[PDB]
């Protein structure tokens, strides 16, 4: 299992735009979402039917982790960053524990937690190993509500010129940390697209 | 310690000389509770009609039974006088004097009526919502077949009747709940028809009998709550 | 009394806290100490300790009862617990808040916490009146399907619970070891289980209380408790804001 | 590892019951009604004797 | 099962008046109740409904009792005085083996037993350990008759002042003793009061 | 960037927080570094020290600065430190409060602190925009009988400061030894001095932001500032309500 | 009817050879 959980899914990405007056300022939350194995279903690229099924594409962690009852351990957050040398800016990006959406999160906050700083100037990728904080020893599978939330927050805004693209893209990706353990097999949450026709 | 604290005893005779907890008159000790709550008990016993079972009725639950090491909660009707005149078994009355368990329950469901192939299975998180069991028709709609890899057992009613499995612990927690009131327990067992046999025009008579398995364990003694005697019905 | 003083108090100092006690006490354990071992297993992020704050004594409450008022087995204190210790301090409109008790303070910016309490309670009567008390505590009494068949004192001499005889007039202390069914407790109403409830504490009137006719005899008497807890580890720091208190429920 | 055992398959006669004739000199697969379960007999001491059947 | 039946349960309190002129002389028996594991259902705590079932509160010896079928040894009686430093009496605790009720029971009699003296002058509790003396091994559970007999007469009366509360409430005690012990498994003859309702 | 992720970036961690950095700092120290000796004089009670709570870095203001407005000596910052940063976590009446911030959850519950602060200034400009800034610190500016003189960037290139050029685009680092007129600090208004008033933290604009006349390229730029204190010691245990906070005094 | 139901599983010297991607998924909670 650790050897397949190892390998990095894609989410959703998103958008800069530097040129962008309103959302890019100091605190504004650019992405977020609660932290467990099985990525929630709004942040996956998912190709839409009539009258058929969804699907979604999972990342290998959210696979294995649909297969179990129970999970456990810390997860890694690569981030990578279309960008060239001339970009620049720094994100704050928080784990809260023990919160479901982000109603009441703002910077102000979040810096009240573990997180971390990092300076997109001439890096195109950072893995944040998130911590695994829990009342519990295993947490149960989610598709409830997760154990805890990730945040990122604009700590100094993004800049760029004439010369240079003004959007820069985020890839988000998700893998097992080193320590990440599945407990108990169950009814798997997911089952194969080859056959999407479902009757209601 | 206030609990078993003796002050100022006054004594008149010596103590009475020890049988070894009855091993020299009887053959056997009876030195402990938890080997009395290891001699099974009925459960839950119940009959399953066709027409309140399901519409289709092919590889289907027939109950969905709550798995607590107190009973389920009685109810004494004039079916069955058992729950009436007896009250709760044994294992009830141990298990209300602790507070917390871990450890799994066996289990031995006796299905026929039927003699077809019949299946159990363990969802050991999916609880724990009420006290009684749920027939047929009623049970939910992803607990209705089968699902896969979930811990299950398959037997022709045709070679042997019983069914006894084990059901393990599996609970992120500490420990599980003893007298809960109503994820604490040991999750739902699920019983059921394996295909569409037709159904006698009276009954499926189902009785689960359980106990507790080797690892199992009582853990913190409080108080028994009051009790009720058997022989005023 | 045969000293210029009275006599020689005895003292129990804790923190920055003293407390005198001129009696032998009553003592019990709730269920078996140990050293928690699997906590470690739940949180990835180091357990911080606070002895300078936790480990101090607390003053919780004063309960009054009188002479017209002693049934057998009337409660004076029926708490969800730490629950109702921990959440003391309300403001107006009777929301709790984890910031004035240098106790509770870490309560404030950590999501799940784990520890041992001991609760001593205090009762200084004069010497002519005569009744008894007892004070016994259920792991998660709450959840349990029949809890209000066991508040009647005939079921408390059952779980672990000390006595105080007024005639007496001596020091109780129940020292409350952490179970639970999770190795952490919440600290506030978060990811919708009520905060920090591990059980209930009683006091109930075992034998009533009486004193003599007289006019100018106290018809009245105080109880006291106090409480402290010992292995405090807190994890998962947050923002105070963060999460949010409500008011707390009652026990029926 | 889930090795099969491919071991051939033994035969056996199935009969309702033990013997019904033997008294001694021999076992007796049986179900007994105790708590214990063992090869288990009532105490005794000089209180009670042996058996006087002789 | 010696841990569980270790702990005292409680049974009915009862009082003397001090000011009681009659029921508080030489000889006048307080308390009496035949001495076997399942204490007699008049002197538990009972709470009783309208068409239901009577709970009843039993001390922990008495629960583990009605799980067997045989029973023998000790029990422990630890009587609880509430007083302060002004009262006083005698008492005098015998403990009649083979009797079954109070008919032909006086003070004159139920001194040549065993029994014991206390005199409540400044003491609160004290344990009466009973002796067990019977004819046979083992005695049968009881929900029969019980094998003895025990009972507790005013020695010397009660006294106390204006200054002083006239009534002294008991609360009688009970828990196995050390050589205590359980015999074959049986139907139990109680059952739990999480539901009451019965069937007539 | 020659490597696929753009090159290696270098960490920063203390307590749960993690800075990274990619560039050469430059540093500087407010006056020699010592070990507390005579503070053991102050107090008979044992200072608290909280290393998990308060060796945490921590972000305090994100200041914006435009081309338009940079003078020679425009002060960005300019406050009474660590007032302002400790009192940074205002109510909807400016009325600052310790009881959100996980750092400053001790400033709640002691009457006088002690403690060492390390500032970190980050600016993150792209390559085409170049200027100068300079943050320097004056140990009780404020009170000092000239103390609007001392603001002209001359008078700042003097007390111990750092400089960030923003061609380069460095970070800075001014780490600051506790001196003051008392071995500690007030915490809050009491005794009638303000609380936590150890000196005056500027940044200054050394030399003014430029950019190019092209109408797409930034015409502004964001600095921010952390802050961790390292051997903060407490003292003077009190109620969180027993003493009041005050809407701070600005500069003028 | 003849109602005939086959189960399986992997033997014990299967194995299970290169990993390459999962396919697309789709959530069985939406049924």
């Amino acid at each position: 299992i650790s050897g397949i959980i190892g390998v990095y899914g894609l989410l959703k990405p998103f958008d800069w735009n530097a040129n962008d007056t309103g959302r890019n300022v100091g605190g504004h939350l650019l992405w977020s979402m609660p932290v467990h194995p099985q990525v929630d279903k709004d942040q996956v690229i998912q190709v839409m039917t009539q009258s058929k099924l969804t699907q979604y594409y999972l990342p290998p962690i959210s696979v294995v982790s649909s297969l179990y009852a129970y999970t456990r351990g810390s997860i890694k957050y690569k981030f990578l960053f279309g960008n060239n040398p001339r970009h620049n800016a720094r994100l704050l990006v928080a784990y809260i524990p023990g919160i479901s959406s982000d109603n009441r999160l703002t910077l102000e906050r979040a810096r009240n937690s573990a997180h971390v700083v990092f300076s997109l100037n001439e890096v195109s990728e950072f893995v944040f190993t998130v911590p695994y904080i829990t009342d519990t020893m295993w947490w149960p599978r989610k598709y409830f509500v997760a154990p805890s939330y990730i945040c990122m927050f604009i700590l100094n805004p993004l800049v760029a010129m004439e010369s240079v693209p003004s959007i820069v893209t985020i890839v988000p990706m998700i893998a097992a940390g080193d320590d990440f353990e599945v407990a108990v097999p169950a009814q798997p949450a997911v089952g194969l697209s080859r056959n999407i026709d479902v009757i209601y | 310690m206030e609990r078993t604290f003796t002050p100022n005893v006054m004594q008149p005779t010596p103590l009475l000389p020890t049988t070894n907890d009855g091993r020299v008159t009887f053959g056997e000790a009876f030195n402990d509770l938890k080997d009395l709550a290891r001699r099974y008990q009925l459960y839950w016993e119940g009959t399953i009609l066709e027409g309140n079972l399901r519409a289709i009725r092919r590889n289907s639950a027939l109950v969905q039974l709550p798995l607590y090491p107190h009973g389920l909660r009685i109810q004494p009707d004039v079916n069955n006088p058992i729950w009436n005149i007896m009250r709760d078994g044994h294992i009830p009355v141990i298990s209300s004097g602790f507070r917390y368990f871990r450890g799994g329950l066996r289990l031995r469901i006796v299905v026929e009526g039927l003699n077809s192939c019949v299946w159990v299975q363990h969802h050991p998180d999916r609880p724990s919502i009420f006290s009684r069991p749920i027939i047929g028709r009623y049970i939910a709609a992803k607990d209705a077949y089968r699902n896969h890899a979930y811990a299950a057992y398959v037997q022709n009613m045709s070679v042997n009747r019983t069914i006894e499995v084990e059901v393990p612990f599996y609970q992120p927690g500490l420990y599980g709940m003893l007298n809960a009131s109503d994820f604490t327990g040991l999750g739902d067992l699920l019983i059921g028809i394996e295909g569409e046999q037709p159904i006698p025009k009276e009954g499926i008579e189902i009785s689960v009998y359980y106990s507790i398995a080797d690892d199992f364990s009582f853990n913190i003694f409080c108080g028994f709550p009051p009790m009720v005697y058997c022989d005023e019905t | 009394m045969d000293r210029p003083e009275g006599s020689e108090e005895r003292t129990v100092q804790t923190s920055n806290v003293v407390l005198g006690e001129t009696n032998i006490e009553s003592q019990d354990i709730a269920s078996k100490e140990y050293s928690p071992t699997w906590d470690r297993l739940a949180s990835s992020e180091v357990s911080d300790e606070y002895p300078m704050l936790t480990d101090r004594w607390l003053f919780w409450k004063s309960v009054k009862w009188e002479v017209n008022d002693s049934a057998f087995g009337k409660m004076l204190v029926q708490e969800k617990f730490p629950q109702s210790w921990v959440q003391m301090d309300v403001n107006v409109n009777n929301i709790p808040r984890y910031t004035n008790i240098p106790n509770f303070i870490p309560f404030n910016i950590h999501q799940y916490m784990r520890a041992d309490f001991e609760v001593k309670i205090y009762v200084n009567p004069n010497d002519f009146v005569s009744g008894w008390l007892i004070m016994a505590f259920l792991y998660q009494g709450s959840e349990m399907f029949d809890y209000k068949l066991r508040r009647n004192p005939a079921a408390l001499m059952q779980m672990p619970h000390v006595l105080v005889n007024v005639g007496a007039a001596n020091e109780a202390t129940l020292k409350i070891p952490y179970r639970y069914v999770r190795p952490f407790m919440r600290c506030k109403d978060i990811l919708r289980t009520e905060p920090l409830n591990m059980g209930v504490l009683f006091v109930e009137v075992l034998i009533p209380f009486r004193t003599s006719a007289a006019s100018s005899a106290p018809k009245s008497l105080d109880v006291s408790l106090f409480v402290k807890m010992t292995n405090a580890k807190f994890t998962g720091m947050v923002d105070g804001s963060i999460a949010l208190l409500s008011k707390p429920i009652a026990l029926p | 590892d889930n090795p099969p055992d491919p071991t051939p398959a033994k035969f056996f006669v199935p009969i309702p019951s033990h013997s019904w004739a033997h008294g001694t000199n021999t076992s007796e697969p049986t179900n007994t009604l105790r708590l214990d379960g063992g090869v288990v007999g009532v105490g005794r001491s000089d209180d009670i004797g042996t058996s006087d059947t002789a």
